[PDB]
């Protein structure tokens, strides 16, 4: 039971590593693209609205 | 040169005059071909026979295994990889369905059914006898009736006062231990019978639908004349 | 090589049918004009050259036959193959290895090895779709697959063999002497020794 | 060729006696390619792994029943031979003349992988059988305990 | 383990066996050592049938 | 004019470029450049590929809460998402450019949920291995056990 | 509405170089002319009619520019993608509820779960070799295929909460007073299920006390994992009804609001 209380910590702590891990990485990857928007040239727009 | 894939069965040349200018005559070439289905015998018939077999085999499994559902599912699975293996092959027309695809899906219905009835079996197995007791129609339909037609035969002084109440309490919980065990027999039994009663329905299933679908195969002959009458 | 491979592919022009006594051709420059090359996503034009060739056969003394081949020397941009096919044949080969410190008890050691194994079974599809069908050579890619799907089958065989010792009972198979020397007494010495006889 | 290597180059000038002299179909010359395919390429990325994900499922009848994943590997290379069949699908034409011989071995591994996922499902049925729901009769226990393990030479 | 160990000896011979006759029905395929069968002549710029 | 399915037309300015003017040029030469500046409508990219992989790949994280017995199928999960994480390479090896001089954002994105799943398949392992030990065949390590169980609650 | 869409597509007609002024164009008749049509296995044609068109320009006040624009609608056949598509689909979301069915105990429930889920993914390349890609929007068909992957993603999201449920050790845990409510006491009535002196003769005479203390810690501790068993128990009922019920109304919500409008206009 020692065991398996030390194993169910381990599990606690690593779950909120890698929750941090897979967000910030996604994030940052997705965010990378979220900045990626066609910039503010200065011409009119192709089609006029 | 020989196609690899057809086989030349008819081959005649008509005149069609116009109906009844501009009105314009015609020489149709017919070519009545059939096709030699050796290929898709070896990589996608044989295959959904042996995987449907497995699926009948599922319900010899012991539910203990715990095994049940890998099998079933992973039958499932490989089903998928052959369609998707047929997706690059099979027409892509809608007025009707091919009878290939008819045998695909009648594969995939009866892997399904074979999942669906494993969880029944598995919840019947592992019901647990305390939370659940076993209605009388059940004990006379699956535990009386129905293995005598399945041919499933079931076998069969403080001190020395406190350690009288020891040795009591003792045997009295071994005693409840052994009719929850009672119970609990009596509902694997009940699992053991239905998964009985469901292999001979997926024999009789399987053989019967294959046969259908395999005559409805093999009888499409092609035409003795180019142009029956209608 | 590839895909860190290195290529050296030439083009070679002549007028095919006026020899050398009636029709001269001679290299504008020593290198091919390369002034407006397009940048390529795949390759990189280390060196270029163009050469002339005289060839004279003996059946024909007076005709020399003219050539000019222009060479390109093109090594492959390796990253996309880097991305696509060696870092998931990697991560296989790591995950290969990890059966062995799982527990016989937990009884996942075929489930974790058998899907590794179907994970290079399905990325097999992407390896021979991405990987030249040729047969002159075994490529790096090629080499590393088979070394990964060798040593994922010998993991798998030599954790059939580990599972089969761990469920041996007095009721099935009684001990050999040497095994108990060997792997009771030796190797442990040799080892972290945390762990009970 | 990177794939093909020429055995023989003949050629020859074809006439047919039976057609007659102002028919296009009397006179040929033919120029004949034999030419062996070079299967390294085939032999690496198919044959060997496919080969031996075969192989592994006798490995099943080494594993106890205890460890409750017996018909998982034995399905398991079922799929994976399902794969290679996919593989083999795009590269081939869908020809009757004869089964490909990586196909004739194919539906062999398939059919033994099948007949060994089967005995899986009968070797684990016997393993779990209990007083309570079969009976062990002498002739099992004298055939199966003490006769078959003496001829097989087993621990 | 009796039936598992009986299956073991049965089946992988069976198995190493079929696989065996398989691949050498294609191992030693070769082309004919001539082009024509029933023409002795192998059609090669060694072997010159001179007029 | 209809938008293409997949692409929208955000600029195209055109200039009339003149060049090779110099005496050593010798004749001038001139030409008219337009710049199509075409922005991609990613919606199917979403919808197929990208929100089913992105929950395929969290589901890993669920392997934390699995108990870490026989029966809790932790790696089961763990390795399975990896097994779905290749069969949707294989998905985006059919679409993706096939140029070398940058990584494609799906492409470093389905390598880094992949490292994420090995990871967190090792980090199985890991529990798996501490939890089944028992006192037949391990010791009693007193330095872990205060790490893990006296001291990480308190500083936790 | 894919696969039961409609599409409008138009052929527009006209001369190149030469205006109205210098050529007029007529259409031979109202309709285009199908007399010689060759029968589709994938699209029939509703309606079919040509419309000419004459357009002046501001700076052209003179010249007339003509056009003849035919016109056919089309309605797909939805039979192929039914059978290769949907079906499929409509097994896997039948058997994404099947594992609120099966018992915690039998050591299946992720294997269901996760496989059901490898089927999809597997099934995902077919059903993006055989439908078209397109990013002007969402079909019907995508619709359905993102409701039955999210159903699978909860399904065993759910079913790993149930399984960490009835796991819940009860020394490590303890059960609270709210879940007990809830879950023991008020749901079980709305359904039908059973709730919840040499010194060796006195170290032998200790050692039988001992045991059957043993034993008697033993059956409390049994009995409050079975508290958390019956609860995982229950949450897998209603969690198979509700499942069941949300693959229903899934369905429906994607698929009947189109057949509804096509069965009105025929
Ligand atoms: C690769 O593929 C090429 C074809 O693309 C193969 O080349 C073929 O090889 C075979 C065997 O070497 C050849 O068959 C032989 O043909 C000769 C000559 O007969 C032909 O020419 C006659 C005029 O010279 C003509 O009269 C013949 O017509 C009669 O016969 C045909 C049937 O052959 C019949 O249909 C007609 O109505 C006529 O009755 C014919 O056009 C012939 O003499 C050979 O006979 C010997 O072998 C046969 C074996 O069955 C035996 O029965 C006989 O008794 C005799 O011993 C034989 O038929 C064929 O012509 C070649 N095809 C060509 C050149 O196009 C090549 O072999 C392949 N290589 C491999 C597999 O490595
Ligand atoms: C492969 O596909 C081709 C078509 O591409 C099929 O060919 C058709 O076959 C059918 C049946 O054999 C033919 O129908 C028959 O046509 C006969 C001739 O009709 C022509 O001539 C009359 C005047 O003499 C005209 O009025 C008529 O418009 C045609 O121009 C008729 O005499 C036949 O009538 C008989 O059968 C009908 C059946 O309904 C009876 O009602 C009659 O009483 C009578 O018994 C019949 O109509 C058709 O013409 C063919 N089309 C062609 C040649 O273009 C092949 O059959 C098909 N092969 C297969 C499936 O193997
Ligand atoms: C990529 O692959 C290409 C092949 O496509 C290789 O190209 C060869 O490059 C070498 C140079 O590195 C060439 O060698 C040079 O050839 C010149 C031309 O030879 C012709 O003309 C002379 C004069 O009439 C004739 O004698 C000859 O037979 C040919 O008709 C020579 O002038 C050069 O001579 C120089 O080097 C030699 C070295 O032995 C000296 O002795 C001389 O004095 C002089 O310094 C030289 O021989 C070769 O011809 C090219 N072959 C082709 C184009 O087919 C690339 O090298 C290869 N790249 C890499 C990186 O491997
Ligand atoms: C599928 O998509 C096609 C392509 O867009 C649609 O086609 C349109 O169809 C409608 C009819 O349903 C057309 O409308 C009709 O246009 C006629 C021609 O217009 C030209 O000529 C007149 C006369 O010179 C000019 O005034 C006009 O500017 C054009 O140059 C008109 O004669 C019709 O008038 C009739 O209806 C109106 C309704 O307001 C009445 O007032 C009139 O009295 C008269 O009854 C009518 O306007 C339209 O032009 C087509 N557009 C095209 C081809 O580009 C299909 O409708 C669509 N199908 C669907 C959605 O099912
Ligand atoms: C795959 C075939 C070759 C390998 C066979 C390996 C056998 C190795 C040797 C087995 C030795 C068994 C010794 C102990 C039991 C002795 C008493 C006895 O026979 O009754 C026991 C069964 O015993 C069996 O295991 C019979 C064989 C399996 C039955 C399944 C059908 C036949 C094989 C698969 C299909 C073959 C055709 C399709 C696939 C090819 C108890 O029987 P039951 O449970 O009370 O009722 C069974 C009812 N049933 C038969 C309807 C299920
Ligand atoms: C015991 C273990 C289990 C056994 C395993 C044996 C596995 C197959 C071994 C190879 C057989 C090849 C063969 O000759 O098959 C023939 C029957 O072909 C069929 O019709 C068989 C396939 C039937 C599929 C299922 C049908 C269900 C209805 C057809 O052969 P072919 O295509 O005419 O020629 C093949 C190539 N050759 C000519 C060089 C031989
Ligand atoms: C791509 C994005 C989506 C990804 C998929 C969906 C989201 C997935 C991610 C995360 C959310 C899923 C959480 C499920 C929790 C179920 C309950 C549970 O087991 O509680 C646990 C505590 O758990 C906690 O302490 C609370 C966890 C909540 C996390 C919320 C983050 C969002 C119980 O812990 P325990 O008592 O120790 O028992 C478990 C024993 N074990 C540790 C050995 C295993
Ligand atoms: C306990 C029981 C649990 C049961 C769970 C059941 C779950 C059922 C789930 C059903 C999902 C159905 C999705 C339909 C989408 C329609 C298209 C759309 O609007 O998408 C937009 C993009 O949308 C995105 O970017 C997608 C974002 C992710 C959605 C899924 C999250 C799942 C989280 C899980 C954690 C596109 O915008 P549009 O082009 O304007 O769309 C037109 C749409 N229209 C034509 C309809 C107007
Ligand atoms: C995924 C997690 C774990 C790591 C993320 C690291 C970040 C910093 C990495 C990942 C991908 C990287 C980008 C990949 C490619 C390019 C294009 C190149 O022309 C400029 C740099 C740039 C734009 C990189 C910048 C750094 C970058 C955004
Ligand atoms: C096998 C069963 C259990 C599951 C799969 C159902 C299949 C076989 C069903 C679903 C839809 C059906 C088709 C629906 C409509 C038509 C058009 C007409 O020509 C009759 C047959 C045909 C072509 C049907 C053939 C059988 C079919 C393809
Ligand atoms: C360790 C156990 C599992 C075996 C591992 C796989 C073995 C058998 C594989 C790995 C590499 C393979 C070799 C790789 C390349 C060649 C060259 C060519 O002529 C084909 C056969 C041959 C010679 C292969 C034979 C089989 C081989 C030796
Ligand atoms: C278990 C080990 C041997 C791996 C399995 C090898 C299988 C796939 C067999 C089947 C046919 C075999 C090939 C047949 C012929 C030859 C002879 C020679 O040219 C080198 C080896 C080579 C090319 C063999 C390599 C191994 C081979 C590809
Ligand atoms: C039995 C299992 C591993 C199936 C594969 C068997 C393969 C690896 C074996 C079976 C017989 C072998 C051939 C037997 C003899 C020779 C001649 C010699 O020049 C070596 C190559 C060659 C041509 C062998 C190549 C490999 C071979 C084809
Ligand atoms: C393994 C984990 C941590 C990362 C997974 C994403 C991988 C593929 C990412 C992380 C960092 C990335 C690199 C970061 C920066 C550059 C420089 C740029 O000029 C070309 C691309 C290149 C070389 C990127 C390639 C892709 C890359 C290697």
């Amino acid at each position: 039971s020692d065991w398996v209380r030390m194993g169910n910590a381990l599990d606690n702590i690593c779950f909120w590593a890698a929750l941090v891990l897979f967000s910030v990485g996604s994030s940052l990857i997705f965010l990378g693209a979220y900045f990626n928007r066609v910039p503010d040239l200065p011409y009119a727009p192709c089609i006029q609205p | 040169i020989e196609n690899g894939q057809w086989e030349i069965i008819h081959k005649p040349s008509r005149l069609i005059q116009p109906p009844g200018e501009g009105q314009r005559q015609e020489v149709i070439f017919y070519l009545i071909i059939r096709r030699k289905p050796l290929f898709y015998l070896v990589n996608v018939i044989a295959p959904c026979i042996l995987i449907t077999l497995l699926a009948i085999f599922v319900f010899y499994l012991p539910p203990d295994a715990g095994e049940k559902m890998g099998l079933s599912i992973f039958a499932l699975l490989t089903l998928t990889v052959f369609l998707l293996l047929l997706a690059d092959k099979v027409p892509e027309t809608s007025l009707s369905v091919p009878i290939i695809i008819k045998y695909l899906m009648f594969t995939m219905v009866l892997v399904t059914f074979s999942v669906i009835l494993s969880v029944v079996v598995l919840n019947l197995h592992h019901r647990s006898p305390h939370t659940h007791q076993m209605p009388l129609w059940v004990r006379q339909i699956f535990i009386h009736k129905l293995p005598l037609y399945l041919r499933l035969k079931r076998p069969k002084l403080p001190e020395l006062r406190e350690v009288v109440s020891s040795i009591s309490y003792i045997a009295r919980q071994l005693q409840e231990q052994e009719d929850h065990d009672a119970l609990k027999e009596d509902w694997q039994f009940v699992a053991m019978v239905v998964d009985r009663l469901f292999l001979w329905t997926f024999i009789i299933f399987t053989s019967v639908g294959t046969l259908v679908i395999f005559l409805d195969a093999t009888y499409h002959l092609p035409p003795p004349d180019p142009f029956p009458s209608r | 090589h590839f895909p860190f491979d290195e290529q050296n592919c030439s083009m070679k022009l002549g007028t095919w049918t006026y020899d050398g006594s009636v029709v001269a051709i001679n290299p504008e420059s020593d290198q091919p004009d390369l002034s407006n090359f397009m940048e390529s996503g795949e390759w990189v034009i280390k060196e270029s050259r163009g050469w002339k060739h005289s060839v004279t056969y003996s059946c024909c003394p007076d005709t020399p036959y003219l050539d000019i081949t222009y060479h390109f020397v093109m090594q492959r941009l390796p990253l996309y193959f880097i991305v696509n096919v060696i870092i998931p044949c990697l991560l296989f080969s790591f995950l290969t290895g990890l059966v062995f410190y799982l527990p016989t008890d937990s009884g996942e050691k075929m489930t974790l090895s058998i899907s590794v194994l179907l994970s290079l079974t399905v990325f097999l599809l992407v390896i021979v779709e991405l990987i030249p069908s040729t047969s002159s050579a075994v490529p790096l890619i090629g080499k590393y697959m088979l070394f990964t799907m060798v040593f994922v089958i010998a993991s798998i065989i030599i954790t059939v063999i580990v599972i089969n010792t761990h469920h041996r009972s007095p009721s099935t198979h009684v001990m050999p002497n040497w095994v108990r020397k060997v792997f009771i007494d030796t190797i442990p010495n040799i080892m972290f020794f945390s762990t009970m006889k | 060729n990177g794939e093909w290597e020429i055995v023989h180059r003949p050629a020859r000038v074809n006439v047919d006696p039976r057609a007659p002299l102002d028919s296009p179909s009397r006179q040929d010359i033919t120029f004949y390619l034999i030419i062996r395919r070079k299967p390294l390429f085939y032999i690496i990325n198919i044959l060997v792994p496919c080969v031996l994900i075969s192989f592994m499922v006798n490995l099943v009848f080494y594993l106890p029943a205890d460890s409750g994943e017996k018909t998982s590997v034995a399905i398991s290379v079922l799929l994976a031979q399902s794969v290679f069949l996919l593989l083999i699908s795009k590269r081939l034409p869908a020809t009757s003349m004869a089964i490909p011989l990586i196909g004739k071995f194919l539906l062999f591994g398939m059919v033994l992988v099948t007949m060994v996922v089967v005995i899986c499902v009968i070797v684990l049925n016997i393993h779990f059988r209990t007083p309570s729901t079969h009976v062990l009769s002498e002739g099992v226990k004298k055939l199966f305990l003490e006769t078959l393990p003496e001829l097989l030479h087993m621990s | 383990r009796t039936v598992d160990r009986l299956c073991l000896f049965v089946v992988t011979p069976v198995m190493v066996v079929g696989t065996a006759w398989i691949f050498l029905q294609g191992v030693y395929n070769q082309p004919p050592p001539q082009p024509f069968p029933g023409d002795p002549y192998s059609y090669n710029v060694q072997d010159k049938r001179f007029i | 004019y209809t938008e293409n399915g997949e692409w929208a037309i955000d600029f195209c300015p055109g200039v009339i470029r003149r060049h090779h003017g110099g005496a050593t040029d010798g004749p001038g030469e001139t030409d008219v450049i337009y710049s199509l500046i075409i922005r991609r409508k990613p919606l199917f990219y979403v919808i197929n590929i990208i929100v089913p992989c992105v929950l395929i790949s969290g589901l890993v994280l669920l392997a934390y809460f699995l108990p870490a017995q026989a029966g809790g199928q932790k790696c089961t999960v763990s390795i399975n998402v990896l097994l779905a994480q290749t069969v949707f390479l294989f998905l985006i090896a059919q679409k993706i450019p096939e140029t070398s001089l940058s990584v494609p954002l799906l492409g470093r994105f389905l390598i880094f949920v992949m490292v994420v799943a090995t990871l967190i398949v090792m980090n199985c392992v890991i529990v798996l291995n501490v939890s089944q030990r028992t006192p037949t065949t391990h010791a009693m390590s007193p330095r872990l056990r205060h790490v893990l169980l006296e001291l990480l609650p308190r500083l936790l | 509405h894919f696969p039961f869409d409609e599409q409008n597509c138009s052929m527009k007609l006209g001369t190149w170089t030469y205006d109205g002024s210098v050529v007029a164009i007529n259409p031979e008749s109202d309709q285009p002319d199908l007399s010689n049509f060759m029968e589709s296995g994938e699209w029939v044609i509703k309606e079919s009619r040509g419309w000419k068109h004459s357009v002046t320009y501001s700076c052209c006040p003179d010249t007339p520019y003509l056009d003849i624009t035919y016109h056919f609608v089309m309605q797909r056949l939805p039979l192929y993608f039914i059978v290769n598509v949907i079906i499929p689909c409509l097994l896997f979301s039948f058997l994404t509820g099947l594992v609120f069915y099966l018992p915690t105990d039998s050591g299946e429930k992720m294997t269901l779960s996760i496989s059901v889920l490898l089927s999809l993914t597997v099934f995902l390349l077919v059903i993006v070799e055989l439908i078209p890609s397109t990013s002007s929007a969402v079909p019907l068909i995508g619709k359905y295929m993102l409701f039955t992957m999210v159903f699978v993603i909860a399904s065993i999201i759910i079913t790993v909460i149930v399984i960490n449920t009835h796991h819940r050790s009860p020394s490590t845990h303890v059960m609270p007073n709210w879940v007990r409510k809830v879950f023991i006491d008020t749901i079980p009535n709305i359904m039908f299920f059973s709730t919840m002196k040499h010194p060796e003769v006195k170290s032998a005479i200790e050692g039988i006390k001992y045991i059957a203390e043993t034993m008697k810690s033993d059956q409390e501790s049994n009995n409050a994992a079975a508290e958390w068993k019956y609860v995982a128990m229950v949450m897998d009922h209603i969690l198979l009804g509700v499942f069941m019920l949300v693959c229903i109304i899934g369905t429906l919500a994607v698929f009947a609001g189109r057949l509804i409008e096509l069965n009105q206009q025929g």
